């Protein structure tokens, strides 16, 4: 139920990575999704791969 | 007529087959990806369609 | 390291989470580009039956 300007995330210098697996990230501002689901967690650095 | 119609209808249905691309519609590959990632995906559809 | 995984549900069904696109008036009976909910193409749009 919202509008997602992804550039707010994609231009952020905080991220150690911005990995994409079914899109290229600028297109997130053009697409439309039925839902998004954010799985969220904290993990050691040598297993973030 | 039946042999031609079975030959055309199969040729048309194969446009909707993936060949291992992320979509069988080209405008989905173009809208969801940048060109460096698109040329890996479109070549699947070209290799298949051809 | 904090991690978030944004899983997407593509347009199999009525879309909701949109990109920040300023939508437009709609042409009919003329050749046009279209983008409905990210479903892009080129065509002539008319009333159905």
């Amino acid at each position: 139920n919202c509008v997602a300007d992804y550039s707010v995330l994609y231009n952020s210098a905080s991220f150690s990575t911005f990995k994409c697996y079914g899109v290229s990230p600028t297109k997130l501002n053009d697409l439309c999704f039925t839902n998004v689901y954010a799985d969220s967690f904290v993990i050691r650095g040598d297993e973030v791969r | 007529v039946n042999q031609n119609a079975q030959a055309l209808n199969t040729l048309v249905k194969q446009l909707s087959s993936n060949f291992g691309a992320i979509s069988s519609v080209l405008n989905d590959i173009l809208s969801r990806l940048d060109p460096p990632e698109a040329e890996v995906q479109i070549d699947r559809l070209i290799t298949g369609r051809l | 390291y904090r991690v978030v995984v944004l899983s997407f549900e593509l347009l199999h069904a009525p879309a909701t989470v949109c990109g920040p696109k300023k939508s437009t008036n709609l042409v009919k009976n003329k050749c046009v580009n279209f983008n409905f909910n990210g479903l892009t193409g080129t065509g002539v749009l008319t009333e159905s039956n």
